[PDB]
DNA sequence: TATAATGGGAGCTGTCACGGATG
DNA sequence: CATCCGTGAGTCCAG
């Protein structure tokens, strides 16, 4: 008892419940079951149906039970290919598209001036450039020292007026 | 970041050297969950320990913005900071 | 004519006349071995006419070991027998399309014996799907073709080697005995005239102690050993005496930390070398040892195991050849030759087929089964076990999956030309499990044996690292029920030559005395001359009366592999180009369409055939309807059979499979002939090339240092071009935020690069590609981040939501380019079997017409490689009188150092071949064409021609057919008897000043284009941990700049080059990125930073208890974007 | 022990250098390169840079 | 030689007790990687099992221990925690190497470091490079001695980032990412703003 | 998780040249 | 001067 529950518990590089484990044990059994009985490796259709009567499911199982390999092993005919070597590293910044985006940065800067300083305001209010958070309108206009939500009414006062630096399509072509 | 300094030194590591190097002890072999493919706590990727998987993303989600630099979630112990950290922040076991 | 068997071309022989026996089936090697480890009918057939007296298969024989198997009570006993197979679960062509595994179900019947109960319950089990072997000799693992290489390892038995003294400088003798599988014995000698023995490497005893300890009295070694001093004096220094003490002795040595029993010394000594279980020499193991010793050697192989009688024989042995004896008699045994054996020798080194090594797979996953089957024994109860519940066949399965997916002789089989698979089939290597490692090896197991003769080729082996290890199997060798190479030699009874042929092996030719191919014969059989040229034991040669001669050899081309003999006037080039010219046939690639050489050596015929990449007849009959798809064949009986031509099918490499009919409808064709030919292939026959006009000059320094020169005819005609297709592939998985969909709709795309598709997004049938392109429309949904707070303002001004799924479509990688010529979809909806996970698969295949170009590497068949230097135009060639360009301008400087003149024969006799000629028969047959075949003193234009190797045409010959060579149609003759031609400057005008040779040479165009080989990175991906660039063409990597490479750049000192190299360039995270901004910025470059995979170092130092400090020049600890806390 | 350790017996040279507290003056070619510094020859030394 | 080793940890106040472990420095997970694949299996460094090896056997320490075993049994559990961590240093050092599947040793610690393939001699002393690039080489005999023949598809992937540059310059593209797209492309006008 | 059950199992085979610790 | 264990044994490419 101790032994089986210690090796369905410690034996998987990544972790999987006793009870998934169980589950596993039963499907390599009835598919040995029936792999005697069919002459052949039964289907996924087949094997669901006996156990769990859903198909989708063993396909999942069937992954789950799949051991992961070694990213340090190698392939035989030359022993300095490792897996690894050949690994893309996904997380690391494309060096143009990052340069892209702060080209994108002068051309707002292009636009904070254009735009008076009560419409470059609540541009980088709702939005949330220097803040990097976007603050509720009805607490933005608050914290601001123009009233009667005016600041509501320059916003209107601006979304035209940045359709000028759209016309220039110097906002056009950063979007696609 | 200055690149000119002068000496390289090596030593014997002290074991007190070691849990100063730690931000937490390993206490699990648990790797990650086998549902969420989440690094499952006070394990071998712990984000309390070694730090965020996603750039200032904590571990139970409570604080998913830049807007949080340095924060320490109380729910998980998670400080937000880069992924960029999971390359230079050390861990430790604690041997009986 | 050569080869007047199946229906061919006639292709005529410079010979001498060549029947003995034709070119056994080349595929044979692979082919025996199969048909053995299955037990097919045509084996078993085989094993009667060989006259095999009661024949094991290799299935049989696993089973038979295995049988029966008892627990130690001996209560239950279980026992397999009768394997057999059922048809097989999908056709060829079916697996390599849906990537399943060709093969076929095995049963077994198995019955449970229980000796208590005295009931027997017998029932068949299923022991899963057997990997069949095709036709063509390959098997066929998850679609993809593969091939089973033969492996060279060292047989079982017992050696002798004889070791000088670097002190004393006397002659020592070692004996090393070598089990299949178990412990190791090896009896030496010392300087010190005291014989000892280690037992699996433990330390030196006494010889003596061993024989008190087998039983033998000390007077008992006294008598057998007597008759040496060396003996006396081992049994005079013996430390102690009495059976007892020796065990004990022998147990303190070999397995110190356990208690000494009177009883568990006896037991081990017994179960190390003289039990099945845990000690094994083969079949050859056994046969080996009794060879060498000359006992039982009449009675038939029963014993797999080592004896006493075998360990005292060992030593008599290692005594008699230590103290001088030349013979001996083993008492109750033949006499026997002594000596120390070369464990080189190709009668003690072993070849294993294809059968042995996975009846060994087999072997090892029936052990494992068995453990299972002992421990599901004791567990359940008496009454209620049947062998299905005894049985695990997951093991077992497991085993021989893994050796088809993982061992190093499971190879992807090389499939550039027909050629290049045939000779993939035949190599034999000495690489692999069970076998040595190229360190391992030094230069003796590398360097040519003298009993490779005939059976393994001296030429044929790669040029690289595992140069020796690797060679080819020869033309008329075949393999032995025993694992060795046997090889046809003609019977000689009193000088004269029979008919009858016998194999020999490498050992036992040593015994016997033979005489070269060439060796002059009576019309009758008798030799000319009394003394003739004789081979020997030991590579050694001499003159030796006719009355002695044993055999004569098969034929001159004996000792040569099948892409050795296709290399015309072989015995003209130096071995090292002769070498690489064997090696590069093999790297041809198959062009838009083939012509047959117009120099030939008989090869190219049956080697084309053998390949099985052509469309052979079964049945006699007439095409009853042919097209370009598939021809109808009308036998006589009335039944009907019909071929499928392959048509543009993508081989493992690349290049184009393509079969095109031969008949014509209502031909009348005969069983065994080519109907439809494949890639490199003209009427059945290796057209590995095209026949061109060659020029032997420098000119113009563009063909200086091995370079080529063509002519732009070769590129207006197609003449070297080639069809390459690609394999391009995507599939649609379940993710976590949804599933992969392939759709025509692609985020900020336009509808001019989506114009290619179809409504799903898959590429339209026909239309073409370039790289960058869009193939197969794939979006997946991204994770729901808060996106950019300067992309959400970006958002809100253009008014455009964003959408939630990211652009995952699979487009044209960099270099690629051509037309679309099919897809390949599989969908899950479709109830088509997918991986769990996967909704649509899609494949485009799409094929480039690759017209030759500057790069393109060219070569011809003896070992004269080099690339492209230059297509002139067509007008710019050096031209004849006639008008017509040369082809190809091959530099004259490249010719006499690589002793491969053999080139400039080719060249000669091939401009005869195109040419034609008539010898001058007035006043009679010219007496250098005295020797010349009749069918030869007359040739056509365009005529083909056999130049068989170590034979066809001579130099005197050949010079006197460069004489007959006709006239154009002009009525002028073009080259003069010199071979050589006067050349017209085509830039110039002027007449070139001296003669230049001119004439007709076989080109191949090898598979390394520059297409190919071209690469160039500006950014790219990265590696994961060390953060330096990826690394290989398909990875988009860039260059590496190694420890060499830097030392280069030291001792110029140029120092920033160097920094920005190994820092910006590479690794430094932050660095490189802002090298990017400045260079499009138009600023100027950053210094560089630390590099990250520096960091890593002291990341690693530190997990290994070295506290590294990096300390600045006041002493304090400094640190590296990170920081330390507890 | 930094030009030692990237020579051979990298294993022998850290256990010594450890053990004898051996600090590194990173001035040398082998030095250097690993570090990513100038190399103190060539255009690299401050006559000239 | 005793007093090369003895004097050495009297002269820097270097304690000999640090050559005793009672604690196991880990190595940040970005360095012992675990990646999934397009095959849907995972990828992890052998070092990830070496970790675990450790930690399994030194919280079975903790609880045999713990429950008062027999000494027969604790020091057993100490004996294997001291190869495990000692396979973690250095692996095939004493006695035979962890096996993995297939009877593959596992990389260890120091492995990491030793000989060609190690971090010294493969990835410090020599690196791979961006901005680089490899092709088959021809005789030129119309170049001269201070010129080469760089193939135009070649030039333009290593001049990547200069030719963009040129392209917003001239006004063929608006801004950098469609003078990306004109690179990649291969519109003729680049072949002009190349040379 | 109550019939009784009590000490493992594959080795791995063809190097080579050298210094340092031991003889 | 001779044994036993540990450490060396060309580079780049593809794969
Ligand atoms: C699974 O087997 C692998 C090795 C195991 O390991 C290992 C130790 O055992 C090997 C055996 C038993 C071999 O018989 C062999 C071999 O015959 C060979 C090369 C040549 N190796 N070079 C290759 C790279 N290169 C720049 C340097 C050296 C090998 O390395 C090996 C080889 C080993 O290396 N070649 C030749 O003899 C001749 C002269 C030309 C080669 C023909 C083509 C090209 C190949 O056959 C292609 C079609 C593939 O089939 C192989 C590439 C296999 O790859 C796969 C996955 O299928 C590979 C043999
Ligand atoms: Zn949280």
């Amino acid at each position: 008892q101790a032994i089986t529950r210690a090796m369905a518990d410690q034996a998987r590089t990544i972790r999987i419940p006793v009870h998934m484990v169980e589950v596993i044990n039963k499907l390599g059994r009835i598919q040995r079951e029936l792999l005697q009985d069919l002459g052949r490796e039964p289907t996924p259709e087949e094997l669901a149906k006996e156990m769990d009567i859903t198909p989708e499911k063993v396909l999942e199982i069937q992954q789950y039970a799949r051991e992961p390999i070694s990213l340090d092993q190698t392939i035989g005919d030359e022993g300095d290919s490792q897996l690894g070597d050949f690994i893309e590293d996904s997380e690391a910044v494309v060096a143009v598209d990052a340069v892209s985006f702060t080209l994108l940065q002068d051309q707002l800067q292009s636009v904070l001036d254009t735009l008076s300083e009560r419409e470059a305001g609540v541009v980088r209010l709702r939005f949330g450039l220097t803040d990097g958070q976007p603050r509720t309108l009805d607490e933005i206009g608050q914290v601001y020292g123009v009233t009667r939500e005016r600041i509501r009414q320059i916003e209107s006062k601006t979304m035209s007026k940045l359709r000028h630096p759209s016309r220039s399509q110097v906002l056009r072509d950063y979007l696609d | 970041d200055v690149n000119f300094f002068d000496e390289l030194r090596i030593g014997l590591a002290t074991a007190e050297d070691i849990r100063q190097w730690s931000y937490g002890e390993v206490k699990k072999p648990e790797t990650i969950n086998y549902r969420t493919l989440k690094p499952e706590k006070d394990g071998l990727f712990c984000e309390k320990i070694f730090g965020p998987t996603r750039d200032w993303e904590c571990y139970c989600g409570k604080y998913k913005r830049v807007r949080f630099k340095g924060i320490i979630c109380e729910r998980c112990g998670v400080e937000v900071t880069r992924a960029k950290v999971r390359r230079e922040r050390m861990g430790h076991i604690e041997l009986a | 004519s050569n080869n007047s068997v199946p229906g061919a071309p006639n292709r005529v022989s410079f010979a001498k006349l060549r029947e003995p026996l034709e070119v056994p089936g080349l595929l044979d090697v692979q082919t025996d071995s199969f048909e053995w480890l299955i037990g097919s009918p045509r084996w078993r057939e085989s094993a009667a006419e060989r006259g095999d007296v009661n024949p094991v298969g290799g299935l049989e024989e696993v089973l038979y070991e295995l049988s029966p198997i008892e627990d130690f009570s001996g209560s239950m006993s279980l026992s397999f027998s009768d394997p057999r197979f059922d048809d097989v679960k999908a056709p060829v062509d079916e697996c390599k399309d849906k990537d399943m595994t060709y093969a076929a179900p095995l049963f077994v019947t198995a019955e449970f014996i229980n000796n208590n109960t005295g009931e027997i319950k017998s029932q068949t089990v299923f022991m899963g799907d057997f990997p069949m072997m095709t036709e063509k000799g390959t098997f066929i693992i998850n679609g993809t073709e593969r091939v089973v290489v033969s492996q060279l390892v060292r047989s079982p038995g017992v050696y002798f080697d004889e070791t000088i003294d670097k002190s004393t400088d006397k002659t020592l003798h070692s004996v090393k005995v070598i089990p299949s599988r178990g412990a190791w014995l090896e009896f030496d000698v010392d300087k010190r005239d005291t014989v000892g023995v280690r037992i699996d490497r433990k330390r030196r005893q006494p010889v003596t102690v061993l024989l008190k300890a087998l039983g033998w009295t000390s007077e008992q070694i006294v008598e057998r050993f007597g008759f040496s001093e060396i003996m006396r004096s081992t049994l005079e220094k013996d430390n102690t005496v009495g059976t007892d003490e020796a065990l004990l002795d022998i147990y303190r040595k070999l397995r110190p930390g356990e208690p000494p029993t009177k009883e568990s010394a006896q037991t081990l000594l017994e179960n190390l070398f003289f039990k099945e279980k845990r000690y094994d020499l083969a079949r050859v193991g056994r046969y080996k040892v009794n060879k060498k010793l000359g006992l039982h050697v009449g009675e038939p192989i029963t014993s797999s195991t080592l004896t006493e009688e075998d360990v005292v024989a060992t030593i008599e042995y290692l005594v008699r050849l230590h103290e001088g004896q030349t013979t001996m008699t083993v008492p109750g045994g033949v006499e026997v030759p002594v000596e120390t054996d070369d464990i080189d020798h190709f009668g003690n080194r072993r070849l294993r087929t294809v059968g042995e090594l996975i009846q060994n797979q087999i072997r090892v996953g029936m052990s494992r089964m068995e453990r299972v089957v002992r421990e599901r024994m004791t567990t359940q109860d008496v009454e209620a076990i049947t062998p299905q519940t005894l049985i695990n066949i997951r093991p077992v399965v497991a085993a021989i999956k893994e050796f088809f997916g993982t061992s190093q002789l499971s190879q992807f089989m090389d499939q550039n030309n027909p050629l290049s698979g045939l000779t993939h089939k035949r190599r034999l290597s000495a690489l692999g499990p069970g076998g040595l490692s190229r360190e391992r090896a030094g230069l003796e197991v590398r360097d040519v044996h003298p009993s490779h003769y005939g059976r393994m080729c001296p030429i044929e082996t790669p040029e690289g690292p595992n140069i020796g290890l690797i060679g080819s199997l020869s033309v008329y060798a075949r393999v032995n029920p025993f694992g060795f190479i046997e090889t046809p030699y003609r019977k000689v009874v009193d000088g004269v030559v029979s008919d009858e042929i016998v194999y020999l092996t490498a050992d036992e030719e040593d015994r016997h005395v033979v005489a070269q191919a060439n060796s002059p014969i009576d019309a009758d059989g008798r030799f000319v001359e009394p003394r003739v040229l004789v081979r020997r034991k030991a590579g050694e040669v001499e003159y030796v009366p006719s009355s002695e001669v044993d055999y004569m050899d098969v034929s001159p081309r004996q000792m040569v592999s099948v892409a050795t003999a296709m290399i015309p006037f072989l015995e003209h080039d130096d071995a090292n180009r002769a070498l690489m010219g064997a090696n590069m046939q093999r790297q041809a690639v198959p062009l838009v369409r083939s012509e047959a050489p117009l120099v030939g050596t008989g090869m190219e015929l049956r080697a084309a055939i053998d390949a099985g990449d052509v469309v052979v007849a079964e049945e006699s009959g007439v095409i009853e309807e042919v097209s370009a798809d598939y021809i109808t064949v009308m036998h006589d009986n009335g039944t009907r059979r019909t071929y499928r031509m392959r048509k543009f099918a993508r081989s493992n490499h690349g290049t184009c499979a393509n079969q095109c009919p031969i008949v014509d409808a209502g031909d009348r064709v005969e069983a065994g002939q080519v109907i439809a030919d494949g890639p490199c292939t003209d009427d059945g026959e290796m057209a590995l090339g095209k026949n061109l006009l060659v020029a032997i000059m420098p000119w113009e320094g563009h063909n200086y240092e091995d370079a080529i020169i063509l002519s732009n005819r070769l590129v207006e005609e197609d003449v070297l071009t080639s069809i390459h297709i690609e394999e391009h592939e995507i599939d649609a998985r379940d993710t976590k935020l949804g599933a992969e969909e392939i759709t025509r709709d692609i985020p900020n795309i336009s509808d001019e690069v989506l114009a290619d598709l179809d409504e799903r997004g898959i590429v339209r049938i026909g239309a073409e590609v370039r790289d960058g392109d869009i193939l197969v429309g794939k979006v997946t949904p991204k994770g729901e981040t808060e996106l950019t707070p300067e992309e959400r303002l970006l958002r809100a001004i253009f008014g455009e939501k964003a959408r939630e799924v990211r652009d995952t479509s699979l487009k044209v990688p960099h270099g690629e380019s051509g037309k679309v010529i099919g897809i390949r979809v599989f969908s899950r909806e479709d109830e088509d079997e997918l991986p769990a996970g996967v909704n649509e698969l899609v494949r485009v295949y799409v094929a480039q017409k690759r017209k030759i170009s500057d790069g393109d590497k060219l070569a011809g068949r003896h070992g004269n490689k080099g690339v492209i230097g230059k297509i002139l135009p067509v007008e710019d060639m050096p031209f004849l009188a006639d008008g017509t360009p040369v082809d190809i301008i091959l530099n004259t400087h490249g010719v006499p150092r690589r002793m491969n003149i053999g080139q400039i024969l080719e060249t000669h006799l091939g401009w005869c071949a195109h040419s034609g000629w008539k010898v001058d028969a007035a006043k009679g047959v010219p007496d250098w064409a005295a020797r010349l075949p009749d069918e030869l003193l007359e040739a056509q234009p365009n005529a083909i021609v056999s130049t068989p190797v170590f034979d066809g045409a001579q130099e005197a010959e050949l010079q006197g057919l460069l004489s007959c060579t006709l006239p154009n149609r002009d009525g002028d003759v073009l080259v003069d008897a010199d071979g050589k031609a006067m050349l017209f400057d085509g830039r110039s005008g002027e007449p070139f000043p001296y003669p230049v040779t001119v004439g007709y040479m076989y080109i191949m165009k090898l598979h390394h284009l520059v297409d190919d080989k071209i690469h160039a990175r500006s950014t790219g991906p990265y590696s994961m941990i060390t953060q330096q660039p990826l690394g290989g063409k398909a990875q988009f990597g860039g260059q590496r700049f190694g420890e060499m490479e830097c030392w280069a750049m030291q001792a110029y000192g140029a120092a920033y080059t160097l920094q920005e190299l190994l820092t910006i360039k590479s690794d430094d995270t932050v660095g490189r990125v802002k090298v990017y901004e400045a260079i499009v910025k138009g600023e100027n470059i950053p210094e560089p930073g630390i590099p990250e995979s520096f960091k890593v170092l002291l990341k690693e130092l530190q997990s290994l208890c070295l506290n590294v400090e990096v300390l600045s020049s006041d002493g304090a600890a400094i640190e590296l974007r990170e920081g330390e806390d507890e | 022990w930094l030009s030692a350790a990237s020579f051979q017996e990298t294993t022998r040279v850290l256990t010594d250098a450890a053990i004898n507290c051996r600090s590194d003056k990173l001035n040398g070619l082998k030095e250097n390169v690993i570090i990513g510094k100038l190399i103190p020859a060539g255009t690299g030394i401050n006559r000239y840079r | 030689k005793r007093l090369k080793v003895v004097a050495a940890f009297q002269q820097s106040g270097n304690s000999p007790m640090g050559m005793v472990l009672d604690a196991v420095p880990v190595i940040p997970p970005e360095l012992r990687p675990m990646v999934q694949l397009d095959g849907g299996r995972f990828a992890t460094s052998d070092l990830n099992d070496l970790y675990r090896r450790v930690i399994n056997r030194n919280n079975r320490l903790k609880r045999l221990i713990d429950l008062g075993a027999p000494e027969i049994i604790v020091n057993n559990e100490k004996r294997m925690l001291q190869e495990s961590v000692d396979a973690l240093f250095d692996n095939g050092r004493r006695g035979r190497p962890v096996t993995g599947p297939g009877n593959r040793p596992l990389k260890s610690l120091s492995d990491l470091l030793k000989g060609k393939q190690g971090r010294f001699r493969q990835n410090l002393l020599g690196k791979r490079v961006d901005y680089s690039g490899r092709s088959v080489i021809v005789v030129g005999p119309q170049l001269k001695l201070h010129q080469c023949g760089l193939p135009k598809l070649m030039a333009l992937e290593l001049f990547k980032p200069f030719v963009m540059k040129r392209l917003v310059d001239l006004n063929h593209a608006q801004n950098i990412k469609s003078a990306k797209r004109m690179v990649e492309r291969q519109r003729p006008q680049v072949w002009d703003v190349l040379e």
